[PDB]
């Protein structure tokens, strides 16, 4: 409760494992990332399909 | 960011000394001195 102001959309929620807001979820889903070398993609590059 | 050989992981957290990768740092600590890797 913050004097009637609703901060429920920008504050984090513990429902999802990545503690991001609703608007942060929309901003992350709006940009189509082209990977950042996180899952070590050489193993999938070895398995050429 | 790949894998690390020669530094043991610890279940603690300090400020970053040597930046390795996605949230991992390394330091020269006494916890016989050695090289540890932490978040
Ligand atoms: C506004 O606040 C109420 C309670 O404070 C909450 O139930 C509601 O979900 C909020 N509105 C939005 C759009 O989240």
């Amino acid at each position: 409760y913050f004097g009637g102001f609703n901060f429920s959309q920008i504050l984090p929620d513990p429902s999802k494992p990545s503690k991001r807001s609703f608007i942060e979820d929309l901003l992350f889903n709006k940009v189509t990332l082209a990977d950042a070398g996180f899952i070590k993609q050489y193993g999938d590059c070895l398995g050429d399909i | 960011a790949g894998c690390l050989i020669g530094a043991e992981y610890v279940n603690n957290s300090y400020e970053c000394d040597i930046p390795i990768g996605a949230g991992i740092c390394a330091s020269y600590q006494t916890q016989s001195q050695s090289i540890i890797a932490y978040t």
